Formats: structure tokens, sequence, C-alpha cells
RNA sequence: AGGAUAGUGGCCUACCAUGGUUUCAACGGGUAACGGGGAAUAAGGGUUCGAUUCCGGAGAGGGAGCCUGAGAAACGGCUACCACAUCCAAGGAAGGCAGCAGGCGCGCAAAUUACCCAAUCCCGACACGGGGAGGUAGUGACAAUAAAUAACGAUACAGGGCCCUUUUGGGUCUUGUAAUUGGAAUGAGUACAAUGUAAAUACCUUAACGAGGAACAAUUGGAGGGCAAGUCUGGUGCCAGCAGCCGCGGUAAUUCCAGCUCCAAAAGCGUAUAUUAAAGUUGUUGCAGUUAAAAAGCUCGUAGUUGAACCUUGGGCUUGGCUGG
């Protein structure tokens, strides 16, 4: 078999100049947990319809729905 | 020109052809083996008839 | 087309970068800078494709953001900075100094130079004219503006840049017998002496250049860079091969003997 | 002097004369006139779908004597009506009125073939199923 | 998008489909070299048909022409390298005289049978296809692999093959293990 | 001369002249016309194609007009009109997939409403964010490469090959037949696992499993000629049908429908259409014009094409590089 290898002068140096996925392979880091790309994009576009703080936007939306 | 005619005889011959099943014959070899079979049949055991050579001689 | 282009298709990149077809759809678009787009070399190609220090484009940005890379004695963090002819690249972490000089095959050679030679550079004078308040200045090939030049310096001459103060140490007048490297055309990278300058008013002046092997070729004046006061006296160290172009049969014979 | 100019500066006369005379080639006229685009029932296409209007039957040419069993098809793309031969023993029974049939040429490139008069197309599929598959009992007609 | 990847066809069919002389020559030629089909004969003829075209263009040039000297010698050297052209026929006139049997001699299938490792030429192909033959220290399972002169001496059974010091195969292990 | 423009310019205005293009084809019309790099075929010369991986141009339903900005007459910006078209509490409001995927329609004709910024690059105030640009997989017989569907023995029986030999009878080693008999070999597949990757799939490696009718069963077209391969058997009987063309079918059909056998190409084979060669049937190379198609009824004649010969030759002296030998 043929591959590629890196050896750093220290573990601290290795943790700085390495991709995240390789550190997760070796157990030196935890896989970051995030929503799917669809959810992140939909949330970003949903926040685009709000001007100002979310607290103001939902309180004003709540006032309109007198229910 | 004049164009018409009865359509009742469509498929006459094929319909009345007596059905005959294919005998469950041995498979023929595939690929390189079939070329091996043909080469010998034409250049190793020649079946010529003193200058009369036939691939598919009918029985006569 | 509504504005400046910002992308570079892989197939449309300059051929001397020697990029492969299938590594991706796009190629590094050199930034605006001292050197023209077609005649430059982005630092991403140098650190990853040439030196192979970086394995990918993410790593070359990591190298430059730690302040390691210096061009002409100044730290540069632009990964697509258009480094060009005669530029000095310094990596004091690896203790290496490079000069960008064309090799005879038409590409930018990996030409290591000493630290003593890395303290200056040469620039081809494009124009001499008067600035505001009647102050003369010189524009070199890398966009440098040097004020108060020697009044004998004219266009097509070569100046020696102090490269730390930006001043002119001394110069070489453009004349017959000067050592020259060709910086454009199909004779790019060849080194020889000027034999004859042929003038054409309203057109392009042509220069006849003789190789060290007494081979003669003609190239445009815009592709002529004076690098020495005479034959065998270059002002910078030349890359391996000394800019002498060999035929393919000669190269095949040389390769057979070497191996 | 062979009846054509030979001078070195007579290329325009030579170019125009050849251009004028290729119009005598009927194959050339059809390519530039776009006759397939304008006059052909298929509009230059290799195939065309249509709806079966009626089963009729065409009398063969001399010295042959037979009933060539065709159908009348109205093309979907342009509404034109053409006659299409139904090949093989008994494939007319696979074709019913108001079925969707895929047509193709007879292979003589706009002329009638053999003793079939005035027919330039053949039926390839009916109801989206190949007529050959139906004939060899590989598939069944969806009905 | 990404740059296109080049590809090209490696064969060409005859212009006349039915010709007893060509059909008999091909079958006689296929039987001798244990070929699977006629396409393996078309492939040799295709690359030989374009070798002749290259040789004709150089032969029209004057002798001592730089292109003729460089590319002609390289083509001869390449043909000598794979053993198709003899060491005493480096003249570019014997190149035109080459024949398809010269190319079929240098296939891996031909050399395995001709080195005595197999009883017949058809045994050679199945030995190759079944990962038994190795050239150097690399297993090669392509029957059309063109053997170079320096690779000729290194054709033998794979070190991990049952016939070359490896373990027993699937069938033997099932019988002797009961 | 001015105005306007970033700037030249009838770009526009005022005044003034009568000019400008054209048979060397202007102008107009058509284009199943974006241009080019290029593609197919190709002895040479050519013919056909180029919507489409790169470059330039143009457009964002059709027009027109603009704001911001260095840069847009931008459309995943605005304004207005036209055609479509959405919600409505009937007062009003909001649109632009020739972006990715997807739907309808159109059709002979073309795939998933998937994953990701890990690679390639781009953008930003930026080492960090974003990117249906892009990459990965899905569908995918568009094309392209390599390449399985069996191999080898043992007996039998035949012939040749030889040898002991006069043939006889044998010894015996090369082929062919074996519902006539074995033990070997392997990947298609599956799979622990490792590799692969951002994560996977697949590929590559590889334990265990995985081939006798080795049912792990090759097909597509043909068998009169062209054109390779049946005067076999049954059925029909100018019917049904075949047949690119010539032709076949009326009771032993070499051509139909079938069975057997055989031929061609084979993971490919057939059909339709276009195109190229064959086509020296567009002919410059390179056609033909008495009778097969084709010299205007006859002269003149402009453009076009084409146009007799003739002006430092010979001699002499040195002169370098090459190449027989
Ligand atoms: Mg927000
Ligand atoms: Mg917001
Ligand atoms: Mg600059
Ligand atoms: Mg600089
Ligand atoms: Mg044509
Ligand atoms: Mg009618
Ligand atoms: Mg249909
Ligand atoms: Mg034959
Ligand atoms: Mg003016
Ligand atoms: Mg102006
Ligand atoms: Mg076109
Ligand atoms: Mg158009
Ligand atoms: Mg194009
Ligand atoms: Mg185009
Ligand atoms: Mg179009
Ligand atoms: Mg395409
Ligand atoms: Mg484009
Ligand atoms: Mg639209
Ligand atoms: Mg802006
Ligand atoms: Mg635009
Ligand atoms: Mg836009
Ligand atoms: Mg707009
Ligand atoms: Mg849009
Ligand atoms: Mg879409
Ligand atoms: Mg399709
Ligand atoms: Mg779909
Ligand atoms: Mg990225
Ligand atoms: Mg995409
Ligand atoms: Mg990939
Ligand atoms: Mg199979
Ligand atoms: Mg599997
Ligand atoms: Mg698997
Ligand atoms: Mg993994
Ligand atoms: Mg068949
Ligand atoms: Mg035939
Ligand atoms: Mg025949
Ligand atoms: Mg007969
Ligand atoms: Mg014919
Ligand atoms: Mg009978
Ligand atoms: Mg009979
Ligand atoms: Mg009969
Ligand atoms: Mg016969
Ligand atoms: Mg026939
Ligand atoms: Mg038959
Ligand atoms: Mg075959
Ligand atoms: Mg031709
Ligand atoms: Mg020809
Ligand atoms: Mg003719
Ligand atoms: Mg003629
Ligand atoms: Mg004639
Ligand atoms: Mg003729
Ligand atoms: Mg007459
Ligand atoms: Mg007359
Ligand atoms: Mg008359
Ligand atoms: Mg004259």
């Amino acid at each position: 078999s043929t591959g590629f290898g890196l050896i750093y002068q220290s573990v601290a140096d290795a943790k700085r100049f390495e991709p995240a996925y390789r550190l997760v392979r070796y157990g030196l880091a935890e896989k970051v947990e995030k929503a799917s790309r669809q959810q992140r994009k939909q949330k970003k576009n949903r926040d685009k319809k709000i001007f100002g703080t979310q607290r103001r936007a939902q309180k004003r939306a709540a006032r309109r729905n007198a229910d | 020109g004049k164009v018409h005619g009865s359509l009742a005889r469509a498929g006459k011959v094929k319909s009345q052809t007596p059905k005959v099943e294919k005998q469950e014959k041995p498979k023929k070899p595939q690929g390189r083996a079939y070329m091996r079979l043909l080469y010998t049949r034409r250049f190793v055991n020649v079946t010529l008839t003193n200058g009369k050579r036939k691939m598919n001689p009918s029985p006569a | 087309a509504r504005g400046p282009k910002k992308h570079l298709k892989r197939l449309a990149a300059p051929s001397h970068w020697m990029l492969d077809k299938l590594s991706g759809t796009y190629a590094p678009r050199p930034s605006a800078g001292p050197h023209k787009l077609r005649e430059s070399l982005p630092l991403v190609v140098f650190l990853r494709n040439r030196l192979k220090y970086a394995l990918n484009g993410r790593e070359v940005k990591a190298i430059m953001m730690q302040q390691h890379v210096q061009v002409d004695g100044k730290v540069r963090t632009d990964t697509t900075y258009p480094a060009g002819f005669m530029d000095v690249i310094t990596l004091e972490a690896t203790n290496e100094h490079f000069r960008l000089v064309y090799d005879v095959k038409g590409k930018f050679a990996v030409h290591r130079i000493s630290a003593e030679e890395a303290a200056y550079k040469l620039g081809k004078v494009k124009k001499v004219q008067l600035g505001k308040k009647g102050v003369p200045y010189v524009v070199t090939h890398d966009g440098r503006t040097i004020r108060y030049p020697d009044p004998l310096i004219r266009a097509n001459d070569t100046v020696k840049i102090d490269l730390a103060t930006g001043k002119i140490d001394d110069f070489i007048k453009f004349d017959t017998g000067r050592l020259v490297m060709v910086t454009g055309g199909r004779n790019l990278g060849r080194v020889g002496v000027i034999v004859h300058r042929e003038k054409h008013e309203g057109g392009f002046d042509l220069v006849h250049i003789k190789d060290a092997l007494e081979n003669t070729f003609v190239t445009r004046l815009s592709n002529v860079f004076v690098i020495g006061t005479e034959a065998g006296k270059p002002w910078v160290s030349l890359p391996k091969g000394k800019g002498i172009k060999l035929s393919i049969s000669e190269e095949r014979d040389r390769r057979r003997a070497q191996q | 002097g062979k009846g054509k100019p030979r001078g070195l500066n007579s290329a325009r006369k030579l170019r125009v004369h050849r251009r004028n005379n290729r119009w005598a080639d009927q194959a050339y006229k059809a390519r530039l006139l776009g006759t397939a685009f304008k006059s052909s029932p298929f509009g230059g296409s290799s195939h065309a779908k249509g709806i079966v209007l009626e089963k009729i039957g065409i009398e063969s040419k001399q010295p042959n004597s037979a009933i060539r069993k065709c159908v009348r098809v109205q093309l979907i793309k342009n509404g034109k009506k053409v006659t299409a031969f139904v090949p093989n023993d008994g494939c007319l029974n696979f074709v019913d009125e108001n079925d969707e049939v895929l047509l193709a040429g007879f292979g003589r490139r706009g002329k009638a073939k053999g003793d079939i008069p005035g027919v330039r197309f053949k039926v390839v599929k009916v109801s989206g199923v190949s007529l050959l598959a139906l004939w060899k009992e590989k598939k069944e007609k969806p009905r | 998008p990404r740059a296109p990847r080049t590809y090209s066809k490696t064969y060409s069919v005859p212009k006349r489909p039915y010709e007893s002389a060509r059909l008999d020559a091909e079958l006689k030629l296929a039987g001798e070299y244990g070929l699977k089909n006629k396409r393996e004969i078309y492939r040799i003829g295709f690359q030989l048909s374009k070798i002749r075209r290259a040789a004709r263009d150089l032969l029209t040039r004057d002798e001592k022409d730089p292109k003729r000297l460089f590319e002609g010698n390289a083509l001869i050297r390449r043909l000598v390298r794979i053993g198709v052209l003899s060491e005493d026929k480096m003249k570019l006139d014997y190149v035109l005289a080459l024949k398809p049997e010269d190319f079929l001699e240098r296939r891996l299938q031909t050399q395995v049978f001709k080195l005595g490792l197999a009883r017949s030429i058809h045994h050679a192909r199945v030995l190759i296809t079944q990962r038994h033959i190795a050239v150097g220290k690399q297993i090669v399972n392509i029957p059309s692999f063109t053997v170079r002169l320096d690779s000729q001496k290194h054709i033998d059974f794979a070190h991990n093959s049952p016939y070359g010091g490896g373990r027993a195969g699937r069938v033997k292990r099932k019988n002797q293990g009961k």
C-alpha cells in the first residue's frame, strides 16, 4: 500500500495545522453536531424576513394574532 | 390506385403453423471457446469432399 | 460584460503554470499587482505545485497568515499575489531565498539564490518622465516608482534596486553587447548578447540575439530584458542551464548520457 | 481549353459557376431548400407518433398479388395523415383504432418500396410497446 | 465545468463484411493465438494500419531530416523494445514489412504458453485471467499485456499462487479438509 | 460652430454643400445562422457539422426607462406598459427557474425536488463565515477502454506421426470423437475487516462462503444473388407474408411461417433519419455537351477573364562550408 504521512514537532503543533476530519479519525477531537444543510439554509432565509431582534419580531407578530 | 380488401385473413399462415418445441440441446460455448471450436472445424479436421467443401451439407 | 472578471477557468490559465486538467474546474486568478496577469506566478502555485510545501489550497493560506512569506523584503498575506520576474521570495523559517527567473524551457525556474544576492533586484526601465513639481522618476517592470534617478538612465535600460530602500545603486545602458534574457515570445528564457537592434518607426523594434552557442534568434524589444554589462557577466545568478536552448535530439543525447 | 476559364485570377467565376451548378443535384436542393422541413410528413425527423384512424389494406403491384395490410395514421406533431405498413404475419391484429403508434421510414428515404404503392412508413410501436415484442410474445399489449 | 477527458477508439472494422479470404485468415489467426473474438484482430490491424501511415510520412522526407531522424529512431527503438522488431532490422523499411503475428508474439498470453508454464494457449489465458501469472513482483491479469524484452525473463507463477508456492485453492481446501 | 459624452465621431442641433454604396453584386430576402478554437469522414484535393466542457458576444417572459455604484441600461435591482398569472376579509397586495433539483406542456428525443464545502476556486471587515460555483453519490447500453461466459487431464475409440517391421500383427506419440470420467483453478456475487471518503457507496486489497447441465444456460440479425452460410423436414398454396435492390409464394418454396443445421458480429446486435467515403454522379486537381441530358439562330459588344517576342549573358580570379574515398 502507498499513502501520505505527516509528523509534527508536537501534539500542540499538530492540533493547529490539521484538518478537523483527521483529528476526529484519531480521536483527538469530537465531531461537531449541526443541523442539515437544508435546515441551516432555511433558517438563514427565514431570519432574512425579520428586521431587528427576534424578541421584538415575535412579540409584534404575537400582538397581531389577537386569537 | 384502387385500395381496399378484406382484413379477415390477417395472420393466416402463422396462426395455423403447427407449434414445435425446441429440444433442450446442450449450450454452445461462449467467448474464446467458440472461436476455438470454429478454428479446428475448418483447418484441423477438414471434411472436404475432394474439392467440395460445405459448411452446412444437407443430408443427401 | 458589466464588470471585471473574478474567476479563472482551469483551461484558460497561463500554460507555464503547468496545471493539470482534472484537478478542478477553476484556476487561481492572480490578483492585481506589480506584474501582469499573463506574466505572473501566484503564490499558491509556488508553495503547493512547485515546492510542494502545501498539500492543498487551505494549507498555503495557513502558511502565509503566520507571516512566514516575504516578497521583496515585505511580508505578504495575499495567496494570489502576482509575483513576477526578478521578485525575491524570503522564507526565514526555512531560511530560503528565491528569485523568479525564467528557465530556458519557458517556465519559472525554481532558482535558489544566496542571502547576499537576495538583498537587491533588477528592474527593466519602462519609461522616464517628469512628475509633479518637475521631479523625474523611473517606472520599472514591476510597477515600482523610483524618484530622482541618475539623469543618464533612459528607457529599456536596467537599474539595480537596493530593494530595502528602493533606490538605484547603478544602472546598465541599453546598447550592443549587453547580456539579455528574453521575457516573452517563443524565445522566452534564452540568454544571449545583443547583436543588432533593428528600428521600425511606428512599429515594433526587433533585436537580434546571439546564444552562447552562436545561435541567432530575433525577438521583439518588449520581450528584451538587459541583465548584464557583457557576455558572461550577469548581475544575478542564472538558473541551471544558463539559458542556452538545446534541440530535442541534443536533449535526448544529454539525457541518455546522464542516466 | 476545356471550356472553363483557367486564369489564376478567375476564382470568382469558378466559385460562382460551381455554386450555380450544384443546384442541378437534387440531393443538394433538398438540403438547402429544407424540403424535409417543409414538405416531408415527418418534418425531417426519423420517427413520429400518431393515432390509428382505420385498418384498410393496400393491393400489391404487378406481377405480385396480395393485400398489404396498413393503417391510416394522423401524426400528432402536425396533424397530417399518412399510410403506414404493418410488417410481419398478423401484426395488424396488434393495432386497433385510436391507438398511439410510433412510426419510422421504410428506409428508401422518401420513396415507396417494392410493390407497396404510396407507402413510405412502417409501424414500430403500438400503445408504447414494440410491435416486434408483441409478435414474438415477449411482451403483451397494455389494454 | 471541469476540463473534458480525452478518449479514442482503438480498433476499426473491415469495409467488406463478407469475404471468405479475410474470414478464413482471421479464424486461422484467431485459433493460433487463442483470441476471444475478431475485435482482438481488428485492434492489432488498427494500430498496425496507423504505424504504416506514420512510417510513410517520414520516408517521404529527405534522409538526415531532423524529424525523420528523431521520431523514426524512437519508433524503431520502441518496436525493438517490445521485441516485435529484430535487432538487425532497424531500418524503417522493415517496419513497413511488419505483420500482425509479430505483435501477437509479444502478448502475455503467447509468452506464457511459449515459456512452458501452460499446456496450450487456451490454458494461458485462463491462467492469466485467474491471477496466476506475475511479471516482476506485480500480478498481471491482462492477456494482451505486451511483454518488453527486459520483462521477458521475469514471467513466472505468482508467489501466492497454488502453482508457485502459495496456499491451496478453494476446491482443494474443501476436499482435503473433510 | 456648438451641445452632449469618460472621451473620438452626424452621436445630436444650427447653418451649409450634394454627396455616400453598387455587376469586383450594393440594397433586399432566407437561414431548420450566435462567431471561433474545433467535430465526422478522409490518397491528394475536398464535403458536412460546430446549441454543447475554453474564449468573445447576446439575453434573463416581451419591450422601454432608470437608481446605486469604479463598473449594470443589471433583471435571484427598481419603474412603467403588454401577455400570462398568485392571495384577498373585494378595501388592497405581490410576481419572473434560458441558476440547482423538480413539475406541466411539447415532443422521436434527455436523469435525483439527494450529501458537502473535504478538494478546485471565488467573495467578505476575514487564518474562522458563505458559495446547487464546484465536488460526491443516484438515474444513465450517449459515446470510449480493457475484458468472463470455461481450462486441463485420464480412459475409451478413430485416423494419421513414427518406430519392431515386408504388408499381416503390433509397439507407440500428435490430432478428432466421447449421456464417459476425474481432480485442480478462478471471479461475478457476498461478506467480516482494513483502505477509500467531509461522511458514505463503489473501486483496490482480503479471512469464511461462492461452478458440471459448471440452470452462474449470449444475444442480435441472416442462410437464392449482392453477401458468409441449406435445393434439409413440416405447414401454406399469387393467400398469409417476405423482399434496401434483383426478386420469392399457384402442393418436394434454397426467399414466407416454423424445427434442425449453418453463417456474421458479439456485450453487443438490428432498424429509421441526416451526413461523409464509395461520387471522376459537381470534376481546381478531375466529368460530360454529333447521336445517351446538354453549343444561345447569327454577328456586334460592356463589365469579367486572358493576352507574341525583346533589356547582364558569358568568361576569369580567389573564395568558405559540406558531402565519395
Ligand atoms: Mg439575522
Ligand atoms: Mg437578519
Ligand atoms: Mg503593479
Ligand atoms: Mg513588488
Ligand atoms: Mg449533400
Ligand atoms: Mg385525404
Ligand atoms: Mg408510441
Ligand atoms: Mg467463410
Ligand atoms: Mg464640432
Ligand atoms: Mg464627442
Ligand atoms: Mg452554422
Ligand atoms: Mg437562430
Ligand atoms: Mg464551437
Ligand atoms: Mg458554437
Ligand atoms: Mg436553434
Ligand atoms: Mg454533445
Ligand atoms: Mg460561455
Ligand atoms: Mg422562459
Ligand atoms: Mg457594490
Ligand atoms: Mg446583461
Ligand atoms: Mg445576474
Ligand atoms: Mg432589465
Ligand atoms: Mg432567476
Ligand atoms: Mg431548473
Ligand atoms: Mg436518450
Ligand atoms: Mg425527472
Ligand atoms: Mg471549498
Ligand atoms: Mg451543481
Ligand atoms: Mg470521482
Ligand atoms: Mg452469460
Ligand atoms: Mg460484492
Ligand atoms: Mg460489496
Ligand atoms: Mg471510514
Ligand atoms: Mg436467430
Ligand atoms: Mg442474402
Ligand atoms: Mg454465397
Ligand atoms: Mg439448387
Ligand atoms: Mg441490391
Ligand atoms: Mg407440400
Ligand atoms: Mg412442403
Ligand atoms: Mg417446401
Ligand atoms: Mg442451397
Ligand atoms: Mg433472402
Ligand atoms: Mg427458414
Ligand atoms: Mg464471430
Ligand atoms: Mg473523395
Ligand atoms: Mg476520390
Ligand atoms: Mg456522372
Ligand atoms: Mg457524365
Ligand atoms: Mg458522359
Ligand atoms: Mg456526368
Ligand atoms: Mg432524341
Ligand atoms: Mg449552333
Ligand atoms: Mg431554339
Ligand atoms: Mg511577356
